[PDB]
RNA sequence: AAACUUUCAACAACGGAUCUCUUGGUUCUGGCAUCGAUGAAGAACGCAGCGAAAUGCGAUAGGUAAUGUGAAUUGCAGAAUUCAGUGAAUCAUCGAAUCUUUGAACGCACAUUGCGCUCGCCAGUAUUCUGGCGAGCAUGCCUGUUCGAGCGUCAUUU
RNA sequence: AUUAACGAGAUUCCCACUGUCCCUAUCUACUAUCUAGCGAAACCACAGCCAAGGGAACGGGCUUGGCAGAAUCAGCGGGGAA
RNA sequence: CGUGAGCCCGGGUCGAACGGCCUCUAGUGCAGAUCUUGGUGGUAGUAGCAAAUACUUCAAUGAGAACUUGAAGGACCGAAGUGGGGAAAGGUUCCAUGUGAACAGCGGUUGGACAUGGGUUAGUCGAUCCUAAGCCAUAGGGAAGUUCCGUUUCAAAGGGGCAGUGCCCCGUGUGGCGAAAGGGAAGCCGGUUAACAUUCCGGCACCUGGAUGUGGGUUUUGCGCGGCAACGCAACUGAACGCGGAGACGACGGCGGGGGCCCCGGGCAGAGUUCUCUUUUCUUCUUAACGGUCUAUCACCCUGAAAACAGUUUGUCUGGAGAUAGGGUUUAAUGGCCGGAAGAGCCCGACACUUCUGUCGGGUCCGGUGCGCUCUCGACGUCCCUUGAAAAUCCGCGGGAGGGAAUAAUUCUCACGCCAGGUCGUACUCAUAACCGCAGCAGGUCUCCAAGGUGAACAGCCUCUGGUUGAUAGAACAAUGUAGAUAAGGGAAGUCGGCAAAAUAGAUCCGUAACUUCGGGAAAAGGAUUGGCUCUAAGGGUUGGACAACCAACUUAGAACUGGUACGGACAGGGGGAAUCUGACUGUCUAAUUAAAACAUAGCAU
RNA sequence: UGAAGCCAGAGGAAACUCUGGUGGAGGCUCGCAGCGGUUCUGACGUGCAAAUCGAUCGUCAAAUCUGAGCAUGGGGGCGAA
RNA sequence: GAGACCGAUAGCGCACAAGUAGAGUGAUCGAAAGAUGAAAAGCACUUUGAAAAGAGGGUUAAAUAGCACGUGAAAUUGUUGA
């Protein structure tokens, strides 16, 4: 027998917006379902590693999630990774302390 | 094509109503010269030029 | 292969319909009519083609308004009603 | 005849530069109060490749002294620069690689790059891969500095003209043969439409001053006067000499 | 001898010459001066009882109002109450109107019946959102109005 | 000047191979062929047998001879300076 | 009658005007001009209607049937199709009913022909929105002018708040067009028509925008808790301004996961074959969007501190900047399970029936394998003097403005509840008949899906699903043809010339020269084997402690036997060598007589 | 076919050199579709066709092929010429 | 309003549904086509045929005017006669 399928839209070309996956329907027919692109996980602003705890969706889909689902409960939330936030705390403290040490050295 | 561009679809409606034969009663009008539709168009003969 | 073979590759429709003159002469890339020259205010016509002006001149259409001007002048541009017409 | 090939290049429309992949141009930041009396500090965020150039670019981020904003700017990276480096630009900047200093505050014999002829013209001289400008000497009486250009020509510029300490990155690029018509093709495909070149002597008299004849030859001398009439300049224009050096 | 080929006549074919005509052209002469932002010329789409084109007209659509004539229109029924009619007609005249989408075309565009903004009214729990309806929003220039800018500049307070 | 590799480039030779050839023969399909239906075009002064002579010096026509019997079908490529 | 151009008369047809004479006037006399326009011949019932393998029997319809229809038989396309859809282009060719002529280069009862009617339903598909290459306004500057440049400039350019005006805040900067293949909010299944379907009907969802109630959450020192941590939970304030991410990106290679297809078993049903044989040959055994829940590479966190270095991939990378090990967190579903949902669809069997097409019963299952094919995802790797779009839009964070209850307020980023989603396209063909080529033309025209066998293989050949049987036919078998072929002996003597054809050809094993830029030449040259049948051996996985048991499908090697010594048995499938001239090589051009030594190229030089 | 890189073993006093694997580079190579157009100087040559048809052939991972949008306009364009 | 003009291959390209049908991507190019009869009185009815039509019959002054329509030349063709 034959199991070939057809596009369900008038775009006949193998473009990025014309991606399909084959399913089998309850009626016993092989059909195609047009699927959107898969989302990309948000990256860290400093190092660029995939941020844990936040889902990977298309940009418009993030408007549908609740606030806790789009971020972690740390300082820089779902924007910077934990290792980069830890470095920022140490950098801010150490450099500020060195500025004080440099200060008191200047007047004396 | 199936994508019609409404302005174009409006011209195609005009072209098929114009492609009719002449009513019989016109051929009897006491001074008539009209005998047959001399502006008949067929899709296999002449292009609409749209 | 510049003949019968090359005519098969011809499905591109350089010229489209024009809003001003209704001819299929509006260049699609230049957006300029080849007959009436319509990106512009002034209708295109030249004295080196007497036939082209003749096809486009004033007597070739309905004359929706000029046909009545001749009658208005002959009566001297009257106003009002003919001396006691019915109804105000 | 007809219009020859070098005449058609000035009109453009196929001879324009391809710049879709080229982002913001490589130049200094505008001269301001901070750099004129003092220095300002920036951070090299990342070093990038600019198509058709051959020397890497570095995007450096500064702080706006007036607006609470970060001013992005793309310099031309020097051999030694790295991401996370601190860049200091100003009259009082220290003399290290990657710092932008006025030429008047830099000792003779040094090596700088992206020198500017005029104060405010944000970078003019020494911008290709392995090229650099050498400071020959100073003259502080009127504020003028004598430099040496990559071509070997000496020149006098304002002592307030800026420059980046070091040598531009990517040196030695032209030391590797291309070996292939592809490698030349890809080299010029991102620059402009100038490859390949047909030989004028292989053309027809309608097409080029050299074309024609029953043998491929140039009828007259290839040396063309300095003031030829825009279509005669199809050879060695105003050659003081010719032949092997 | 027939057939075939060639010639002529009668009749019959093919073809549309000739003759006669003509709501057409052409040239001359006489008279007149009147397009348009109060939206022209042109274009598109529609409108008839039964119409494709031509002609006419524009959702008031082979047309309305008004005036004159005075019994039609016509290919068929449909007007016979319109017969004193206070009025037929594809009539003539024409001074009142209607005049779709466009077009110099004027909210921005238009290869889209696309996208806007202001005011008023109506409906939906609505000053903000949605729908319907109406009136609007181009550029240059002129006169005036009002609101301003400039240590250009005057005087006073200061 | 010389060059390994490469070449639907030009050239010579050798091996294999074969109908290129000695020297032709045979087979199959579709035509050509006959029939029903349908049905053009190029070309065309008039036409259409030769020999010799003369002639604008290579005639279908002229002159002198040879001759010469309806109507046709399939091939053919001498001539019609086709 | 006249020398003549012409004139006159008789006979036939015809139906409305015409003539002589004297002067005046002219667009006034045709055999030609490769004359112009129209019409008609011989040729001539002639050339021809010959590519794409192919049709036959019966019956019906009808005046008439090779090319109408039904049945039966025989065939072809053979999944890079003669199949199922579309983009451009076309415009009603779509469907039903009927039909004289014309068209379908033969016929025609048939038709993309003719005549009359009917047919295209969207918040979810696309346009519309964004920007790209680019185009056009504005400010200005040229030009006699039609207009040219200019797109952020040498411009007083704009955008919002509070109660037709008033009062405030910011401003660096201030337009539009441009993609039915780029970016992008959201719909799936079943049924239904002569012709529409992600659009109608039934069921079940989703997004955006606007309003707004209940429940729940927070708060009586005002804006949540838990975990060491990676982070989690149903919520859990957040102004200007600023920061970051997504959108957002190359080609190729092997590997791993998943969906679909293919393949192999067993079971329940049905069909085919049955001289004999085959527990046999074939077919159905299905599960959408969507709401959850449990897992799946990388990576990250905690303990701990490694040489006798260890972990580890097909591929050698990682580790005192913290590895192995142990315990966890997390991005990733086209994965399992539940709902949707068996009530659907499908397959059998039993009866109704005048039609309406009605009713009922049963079933709709369980495993395995793989360098299999296709799509997709992921981690690695290679290449670059090549590094492989932008914008609309959305989100997170920093910041802390304003506001906020102790008797009620409050987040309307939690659940449920309410309202609305405008405009245009939507039929059909997508081609050996619906597009372009004067045409129903062997030409040309972008793309998706892609079964079985043989075989390395979308090679050729045969078959299944689906689709055709359309191209003027019948009879003979002359010459000459076009296409396909075979020839004894010789083997290029033919010819300008081995032009054309033949020969070689797959796989395995052996053997391989001069020369050389050391990379090649090289498949050099040149040899041997190949079938069928019966066996044997090797190459694995899982669970229980050099073992035992239960699975698995391919590859390689060895040996007997066997045959008219045949075996890549069809298909498919290099002829080779010795040199000379020339261009280094790959690449390109004279569309429609020249593909070359010409052009180009890297390299060199000026 | 088998370049870098990687693994194992062997030889040597050393310098270092060999062998077997793995790996999968190349404007490499045979070859199907696509693209092109060498020969038959084949068919046709009032053709299917105002350039096609058949066999044979060149290339086939890239200086390969290609759609749509856009730009260049006549003494002008564009040209691996 | 006229003409010592043209008279349907003439006169304007257009005496007619003419700047129309049609061609070209486009700028543009651009035809052919008048006449039954005074009046449709445009052939009722019968018969052969599937039908188109034919034969009778009828209208008209005339069908030797049948919408292929005033007259109807020649090229070219058929029958009869010589
Ligand atoms: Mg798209
Ligand atoms: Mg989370
Ligand atoms: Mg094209
Ligand atoms: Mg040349
Ligand atoms: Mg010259
Ligand atoms: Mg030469
Ligand atoms: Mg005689
Ligand atoms: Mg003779
Ligand atoms: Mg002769
Ligand atoms: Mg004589
Ligand atoms: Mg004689
Ligand atoms: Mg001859
Ligand atoms: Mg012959
Ligand atoms: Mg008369
Ligand atoms: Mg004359
Ligand atoms: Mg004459
Ligand atoms: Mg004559
Ligand atoms: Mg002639
Ligand atoms: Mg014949
Ligand atoms: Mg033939
Ligand atoms: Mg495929
Ligand atoms: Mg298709
Ligand atoms: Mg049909
Ligand atoms: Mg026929
Ligand atoms: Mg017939
Ligand atoms: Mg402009
Ligand atoms: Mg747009
Ligand atoms: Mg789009
Ligand atoms: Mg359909
Ligand atoms: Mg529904
Ligand atoms: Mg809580
Ligand atoms: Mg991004
Ligand atoms: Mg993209
Ligand atoms: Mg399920
Ligand atoms: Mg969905
Ligand atoms: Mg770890
Ligand atoms: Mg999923
Ligand atoms: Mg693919
Ligand atoms: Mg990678
Ligand atoms: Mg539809
Ligand atoms: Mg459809
Ligand atoms: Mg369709
Ligand atoms: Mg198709
Ligand atoms: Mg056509
Ligand atoms: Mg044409
Ligand atoms: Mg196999
Ligand atoms: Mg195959
Ligand atoms: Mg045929
Ligand atoms: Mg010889
Ligand atoms: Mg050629
Ligand atoms: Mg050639
Ligand atoms: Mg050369
Ligand atoms: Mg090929
Ligand atoms: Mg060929
Ligand atoms: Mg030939
Ligand atoms: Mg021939
Ligand atoms: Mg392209
Ligand atoms: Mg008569
Ligand atoms: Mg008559
Ligand atoms: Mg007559
Ligand atoms: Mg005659």
């Amino acid at each position: 027998a034959s199991s070939r399928v057809t596009y369900r839209r008038r775009n006949p070309y193998n473009t990025t917006s014309n991606k399909t996956r084959i399913v089998k329907t309850p009626g016993g027919q092989l059909r195609v379902l047009h699927i959107k692109k898969r989302g990309t996980a948000p990256k860290c602003g400093d190092c660029g590693i995939k941020l844990p705890g936040v889902p990977a969706l298309r940009p418009r889909e993030y408007a549908q999630l609740s606030k806790p689902k789009k971020t972690v409960q740390r300082a820089y939330g779902g924007s910077r990774c934990g290792n980069c936030v830890r470095d920022r705390v140490v950098r801010a403290f150490l450099i500020e302390e060195q500025k004080i040490v440099k200060k008191v050295l200047k007047e004396q | 094509p199936s994508h019609k561009t409404f302005r174009v679809k409006q011209k195609l409606a005009k072209a098929q109503k114009q492609n009719r034969p002449i009513p019989q009663w016109i051929r009897l009008r006491t001074g008539n010269t009209i005998r047959y539709n001399a502006k008949r168009r067929h899709w296999r003969k002449t292009r609409l030029g749209l | 292969t510049k003949g019968t073979s090359s005519f098969g590759k011809r499905h591109t429709k350089t010229h489209g319909l024009c809003r001003r003159c209704g001819r299929r002469s509006l260049h699609n890339q230049k957006k300029v009519c080849a007959s009436c020259g319509y990106p512009a205010a002034k209708t295109r016509k030249y004295n080196w083609s007497e036939k082209a002006k003749r096809r486009k001149t004033t007597g070739t259409g309905r004359l929706r308004y000029l046909s009545t001007v001749s009658r208005k002048f002959k009566n001297g541009f009257q106003t009002g009603v003919p001396k006691g017409s019915k109804g105000p | 005849g007809r219009v020859i090939r070098n005449q058609r290049k000035g009109r453009g429309s196929i001879f324009t530069a391809n710049t879709r992949l080229n982002k913001a141009p490589a130049k200094f930041r505008s001269l301001d109060y901070a750099e004129r009396h003092g220095y300002i500090r920036g951070v090299v965020k990342e070093i990038i490749h600019d198509p058709g150039r051959g020397a890497p670019l570095a995007r450096v981020v500064f702080n706006s002294p007036y607006k609470f904003k970060k001013q992005r700017e793309t310099f031309i990276a020097n051999e030694g620069m790295y991401t996370g480096q601190f860049i200091y630009a100003g009259k009082n900047a220290a003399l290290t690689v990657g710092n932008v200093l006025p030429l008047g505050s830099v000792p003779e014999g040094t090596v700088v790059s992206n020198v500017e002829e005029k104060v405010g013209d944000r970078g003019a001289i020494g911008r290709t891969s392995g090229n650099y400008v050498t400071v020959v000497g100073h003259n502080p009486e009127e504020g003028k500095t004598r430099i040496k250009l990559p071509s070997g020509a000496k020149k006098v510029v304002s002592s307030s003209a800026r420059g980046m300490i070091g040598i531009v990155a990517g040196g030695g690029r032209t030391d590797k043969p291309l070996l292939k018509a592809s490698r030349a093709k890809h080299k010029f495909a991102v620059k402009r439409n100038s490859w390949p070149k047909t030989r004028g002597v292989a053309m027809n008299p309608v097409d080029h001053p050299h074309g024609g004849g029953n043998h491929q030859h140039i009828g007259k001398a290839s040396t063309i006067s300095r003031y030829a009439a825009q279509g005669q300049k199809a050879g060695l224009i105003a050659a003081r000499r010719t032949g092997l050096l």
